[PDB]
């Protein structure tokens, strides 16, 4: 969906 | 206290969690410690990267603006991290 990421881990 | 590295610690913890909360508590001390010249592995990138996503995560809206804006500052070709500025950037109507 739409949006941002973060880190993976 | 603990460290700077050691808050970090903690606070990839809580991410690694879903305690975007708790990430939060320990990011922003990790960022003051930082700045109080403390010697740390971690950088500020780095930390800005959890900090940033979580504080969105929370609802933080144009907070988590500023961070993205921050993390790519310091780190240019972080890829994640210009998605994520071109998603607020339009998200919140500041292109």
């Amino acid at each position: 969906p739409p949006g941002p990421a973060g880190p993976p881990g | 206290m603990l460290s700077v590295d050691d808050c970090f610690g903690m606070g990839r913890s809580a991410y690694n969690e879903g305690d975007y909360y708790h990430t939060v508590l320990w990011m922003e001390q990790v960022l003051k410690q930082l700045d109080a010249g403390e010697e740390a592995t971690t950088t500020k990138s780095q930390v800005l990267d959890y900090l940033s996503y979580a504080v969105f995560q929370l609802g933080d809206l144009h907070r988590a603006l500023e961070l993205t804006r921050r993390l790519l500052s310091l780190d240019p070709s972080h890829e994640r991290a210009g998605g994520n500025l071109r998603y607020f950037e339009q998200l919140l109507e500041e292109e």
